[PDB]
């Protein structure tokens, strides 16, 4: 809920927005923009930031933009005075060449 | 064998294009059936070398059909239908009969040796059922216990089957039961 | 009376038993004596094949030995003029319970048949026919091959055939038996020698057969017919039988009636008349009848049935089919199930098996359902089972038969299902009547 | 029922014979499978009087002229069968209660089965 | 202790399950999968999928 | 080229072309156990019936890989009706088929087997499973007949198998085997004993069954053990 605002924000930026029917969600962005948009969320109330998975995509059986992605598993602790459970993942494909991000 | 027969071939082959040879290996096993009441193996390899042919292939063929043989089969090979018409017209009740008659079971031969037995499909002659074929030689129709046993009897009596004739009688092309 | 009619009629004849059960018959000269030749010497002389062909699409003529087809536009299928010669192939088999109708035919009026195969012969253009009899039929075999060194003798066969240099020339084929030896593609084996397996079909024989070289098969009746045709006309042909089933056929009977055989009858007659005016009433209470062939769906003893018109396409109105003529009269004495049981041993036996579906599923299953249930071992389940096998054959085979085979007893099911349901429940044998008539 | 012990009884002779032929005429044997139900037995009852399923006489070649199977435990329809190598001879042994075991309906003996076998052997005889 | 009473103690998809091994005496198509479980395994389909849980340890 | 659509996808594929292979070039998938690479098919397997449109629905499923395609054809694979279909001939298939998988050394290859657990399952979200309908005795017939000096052959493994004896024709052009007996009674054999041609041993690869095994190398290991080493042959000079 809390990620509402959020995802209408990403559809607005046009981000493409993954989910499994086990209702997993990945919001794909690239490199650039992520930090800010990041840090909106944390602004919007978001506690939380649980993983970073970085993922090789060396070999896949289907096409992927980039090799290298990273994934970061944003959440809003409800049980905390603030949170609603918002759970989300954002994806971001990585530059093989490049193997540089910015922090968080 | 039929290298002194050689004409049968001649004849059937005159029926075959100069390429469709396998046809005759049916009139030579049919010929060979009727000579020796069945075939031994040598013959068939023997048919295969003539057409030129891998026994093998003979020998599926052969399996194909009812008709061949391969066994010591006694001389009056009864044939008898055994499918629905005439199953309806009792001629259940004769298998079971001529089974018990004869004593033998399937597969068997008397050890007489006159009499080969088979449950066979339709002879379409189910108009004047219950009918068994000895042979190829015409159909046995509408027999009864009285019926066989003259026949079987005359039969067993080293006669042929146009020298004991039949009690009762039949229609002709439409048939009448009574 | 009126014309288009069936039933009784003052002005039916028959044709194929006006000299069947007459003897003397395997005389080519006792056959010349009922016409004959004549009728080939005119038709080379007269109209071309295609001509013929018109006159036969006129007549509507459908196909035999269960077929329906019209032989017309089954002409549409052959191509003329291609440098190959083509060839005519009786299907001269047939065997199945209540399937006989052909060989009387065969064994008392051969030169007749060889007229309508000379006169078929020239109307697809094929200078060589064979006649592929089953071999078990063995007078037939006599009489046909008597018969074609007669018309050798005089001159009626060889290349020249009235001077004419149509040629026409005919081998006799003896069998070794089995319904499948008929399949069209398979046949085709059987007689250039092969054991049969049913081939690719998008091929037709009709578009390329024997050898590559196209072949028309037809059915004894079929090629009888054309010489009625030829002499007397298509309008005259239609005057017989209904729109729908033109001219007369050959329908058989067996079952406790009291004259089985067959009735060469005008075609969309009654049942009922069939039944009892001619084949002379039942004798024993029916329980139901299965109608042309065998494969045909039985169908019970019930008035409104037997008031239907035995046809192609009446009874396809009652979701059945005809087959050939072969009617068989079924009892309640024994047991549906029994028929049924018999029924698919005799199909198990002889099948194809290049039909898989069938040869593991029918040939080993089916069968063996039977078999417990009506010892009396069977339950429910098993039969509901077996029900739900059926659709899983139905749809599809690589030779109809199967699919063919499942008809009588799907009609079975559909009918008189109780009966299986009671017999199997409550682990039951079969009742057995004394079968001695 | 239990028709199935007779059964079972009856084919253990009727193999017990089929190695009598063998070492009689000195011909072939082989035994051909065991009860996969013993293989797959591994602590549920198993009490077959033999372990062994199915077996055949050979001409001396590895081919059978004569192939005689039992049916399995629980494997319905039990019958013995046996079966003649291209002949098409199909036998199915039933037992009959009050009788013993028949041949169609036509009672079993070893003579039966010994003419059988030497029409079977000499006849096909494929060596 | 009070919800506890028998059952099933898995999912009775062969499918997706091995089989009961007192089964194997009966069926080949048990016997099958049977033998392709515990050899090949089976293939679940393409996903990501992550589920939160409470563990001891968080 | 041909204008397919199977299902969701279309592709171009020059026409005289089997359905069957612009199904596998699109991403979609059958059972198959007949015909196979390098040569004419047949219908036999029966397993490459689909329903087509092109839009009207066949009456009969024809086996895709024998008929020819189409322009504007839709190709229907993902039916319910299929999967269904699939199964019930897979456990036809299944009925004789005799219990041996553990000494089966088709096994891993047992492309059977694979299809078998792909395709099936039975008709039934499901509380209790089933797996017959079946349960009489299956059939018993030959077996440890030693067919070659390479090559043993154990009957009752073959599915009929039809592709040897094809092969034989299709490939040499040189024959040696045939079916024997008609309808189920049936089963393939030789009269050679012992086969004098050439070629033969890539029966064993076509085998879709383990009928024909290298005896040498029966009972040695399994399947999936082996590694299996691309490389080249120089004992002839191809
Ligand atoms: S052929 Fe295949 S399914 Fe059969 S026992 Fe061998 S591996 Fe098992
Ligand atoms: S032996 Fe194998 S390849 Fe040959 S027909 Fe049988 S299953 Fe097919
Ligand atoms: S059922 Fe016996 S001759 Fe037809
Ligand atoms: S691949 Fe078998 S029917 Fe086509």
């Amino acid at each position: 809920m809390r990620l509402e605002r959020v995802l209408e924000e990403a559809r607005a930026k046009g981000y493409p927005i993954e989910d499994n029917g086990l209702g997993n969600l990945w919001v794909v962005l690239p490199r650039e923009r992520f930090k800010e948009e990041m840090a909106h969320y944390k602004a919007m109330g978001f506690n939380f930031l649980a993983d970073i998975v970085g993922l090789d995509y060396l070999t896949y059986p289907d096409p992927r933009p980039e090799r290298f992605a990273v994934v970061y598993e944003l959440v809003s602790l409800p049980g905390w005075k603030d949170g609603d459970g918002s759970r989300f993942f954002v994806r971001v494909y990585v530059p093989e060449e490049d193997p540089r991000l910015p922090t968080v | 064998f039929f290298d002194d027969k050689q004409d049968f071939l001649e004849e059937t082959f005159a029926k075959y294009p100069p390429e469709g040879r396998r046809a005759a290996i049916m009139p030579l096993l049919r010929r060979v059936q009727q000579e020796e009441g069945w075939i031994r193996p040598e013959r068939i390899e023997e048919i295969a070398r003539l057409v030129g042919t891998t026994p093998t292939e003979v020998m599926g063929v052969a399996s194909f059909y009812s008709y061949y043989q391969f066994v010591p089969t006694g001389k009056y090979h009864l044939q008898v239908c055994a499918t629905l018409s005439c199953k309806l017209a009792g001629a259940e009740e004769l298998w079971d009969y001529l089974t018990e008659t004869l004593g033998i079971g399937p597969g068997e031969v008397t050890p007489d040796g006159l009499f080969s037995v088979q449950k066979v499909e339709c002879l379409g002659s189910c108009h004047t059922a219950p009918v068994i074929q000895v042979n190829d030689e015409p159909y046995v129709e509408c027999v009864t216990r009285a019926r066989l046993e003259a026949l079987l009897a005359g039969l067993r009596a080293g006669k042929r089957l146009e020298e004991i004739e039949l009690p009762g009688k039949c229609g002709h092309h439409v048939h009448e039961v009574e | 009376t009126g014309p288009i009619l069936s039933g009784l009629d003052p002005r039916f004849e028959r044709t194929l038993y006006a000299h069947v059960g007459k003897e003397g018959s395997w005389t080519l000269d006792y056959y010349l004596r009922h016409g004959g030749y004549e009728t080939a010497k005119r038709v080379l002389k007269e109209k071309t094949p295609d001509e013929v062909i018109e006159e036969v699409k006129r007549s509507g003529l459908r196909g035999r030995g269960g077929a329906g087809f019209p032989t017309g536009l089954k002409w549409s299928f052959m191509p003329k003029d291609d440098g190959k010669q083509h060839y005519l192939i009786c299907n001269a088999d047939e065997s199945e319970p209540g399937s006989f109708k052909d060989r009387y035919i065969l064994e008392d009026v051969p030169h007749l048949l060889i007229e309508g195969m000379i006169l078929a012969g020239y109307a697809i253009r094929a200078t060589v026919g064979y006649i592929y009899v089953r071999g078990e039929y063995r007078r037939a075999a006599d009489r046909l091959e008597q018969a074609i060194k007669e018309a050798r003798a005089r001159g009626y066969l060889g290349k020249n055939l009235f001077g004419t240099d149509f040629s026409f020339d005919l081998h006799v084929h003896r069998g070794a038996g089995a319904y499948i030896c008929g399949e069209e593609t398979a046949l085709m084996n059987s007689l250039e020698g092969l054991r049969a397996n049913p081939r690719l079909k998008p091929p037709f024989p009709a578009q390329s057969g024997l050898w590559g070289k196209p072949t028309t098969i037809n059915n004894v009746e079929t090629l009888a017919s054309v010489v009625p045709i030829m002499e007397r006309g298509a309008d005259w042909f239609a005057q017989m039988g209904t729109e729908q089933s033109k001219g007369m056929k050959l329908y058989q009977i067996s079952g406790p009636v009291k004259r089985p055989g067959v009735y060469e009858l005008p075609m969309g007659t009654t049942f009922r008349e069939l039944i009892y005016e001619w084949a002379g009433g039942p004798l024993e209470p029916i329980q139901a009848i299965i109608p042309g062939g065998s494969s045909t769906p039985p169908l019970p003893f019930t008035e409104e049935v037997l008031d239907t018109p035995m046809s192609y396409e009446h009874l396809q109105a009652k979701g059945s089919m005809l087959g050939t003529g072969g009617v068989i009269l079924i009892p309640e004495r024994v047991s549906m199930v029994d028929a049924m049981w018999n029924l698919t041993r005799f199909y198990a036996h002889e099948s194809c098996g290049k039909c898989t579906p069938c040869r593991e599923g029918v040939a080993g299953f089916m069968v063996n359902l039977f078999a417990k249930i009506g010892t009396g071992q069977g339950e429910e389940k098993d039969v509901e089972n077996l029900e739900a096998l059926l659709p899983l054959i139905e749809g599809r085979s690589f030779c109809p038969l199967a699919d063919a085979a499942v008809w009588p007893v799907k009609g079975s099911l559909r009918h008189f299902k109780d009966q299986y349901l009671a017999l199997a429940r409550e682990k039951r044998p079969v009742p057995r009547p004394s079968l001695w008539r | 029922a239990s028709s199935e012990r007779e059964l079972y009884e009856a084919w253990v002779e009727l193999l017990s014979w089929m190695r009598e032929y063998a070492q009689a005429k000195g011909v072939r044997f082989e035994k051909e499978a065991d009860f996969p139900d013993f293989i797959y037995r591994m602590e549920r009852p198993y009490d077959l009087p033999t372990t062994i399923m199915t077996a055949s006489l050979s001409d001396g070649l590895g081919e059978p002229f004569l192939l005689a199977d039992v049916s399995p435990r629980h494997a319905k329809l039990k019958r013995i069968g046996l079966r003649l190598p291209r002949a098409h001879i199909h036998l199915h042994a039933h037992y009959e209660p009050g009788k013993g075991l028949v041949t169609g309906k036509i009672p079993l003996t070893k003579e039966r089965f010994f003419a059988l076998a030497d029409r079977a052997r000499e006849a096909l005889a494929f060596a | 202790l009070e919800r506890l009473e028998p059952g099933p103690v898995r999912d009775p998809n062969p499918q997706i399950t091995p089989p009961p091994r007192h089964l194997l005496e009966t069926s080949m198509e048990a016997v099958i999968y049977h033998f392709k479980h515990y050899t090949e395994g089976f293939h679940p389909p393409k996903g990501e999928v992550y589920v939160p849980t409470e563990s001891a340890r968080g | 080229m041909v204008r397919v659509k199977v299902n969701d996808r279309i592709v171009e594929v020059p026409p005289g072309t089997s359905v069957m292979d612009a199904v596998f070039h699109a991403g979609y998938d059958v059972p198959l156990f007949c015909s196979e690479k390098h040569l004419s098919p047949i219908g036999a397997c029966r397993m490459c019936l689909v329903r087509i449109g092109l839009i009207q629905w066949q009456p009969k499923l024809a086996a895709s890989c024998v008929t020819a395609v189409a322009d504007g054809m839709v190709v229907d694979t993902l039916s319910d009706v299929v999967r269904e279909a699939q199964a019930g001939m897979v456990e036809f298939t299944l009925l004789n088929h005799p219990l041996d998988c553990p000494t089966c050394d088709k096994g891993g290859a047992c492309e059977l087997q694979d299809r078998t657990v792909e395709y099936g399952l039975y008709e039934k979200p499901l509380e209790l499973p089933v797996y017959t309908r079946f349960e009489f005795t299956r059939r018993h017939v030959d077996k440890h007949h030693p067919l070659s000096p390479f090559v043993i052959l154990d009957r009752e493994r073959c599915i009929h198998c039809k592709r040897c004896v094809r092969y034989f024709e299709e490939v040499p052009g040189d024959e040696v085997l045939d079916f024997i007996e008609r309808g189920v009674h049936t089963f393939i054999g030789t009269m050679d004993f012992g086969l004098p041609s050439g070629f033969s041993g890539n029966i064993t690869d076509i085998c879709p069954v383990g009928a024909l095994l290298d005896l040498t190398a029966r009972f040695r290991a399994r399947n999936w053990e082996m590694e299996e080493t691309p490389t080249t042959c120089a004992l002839c000079p191809v």
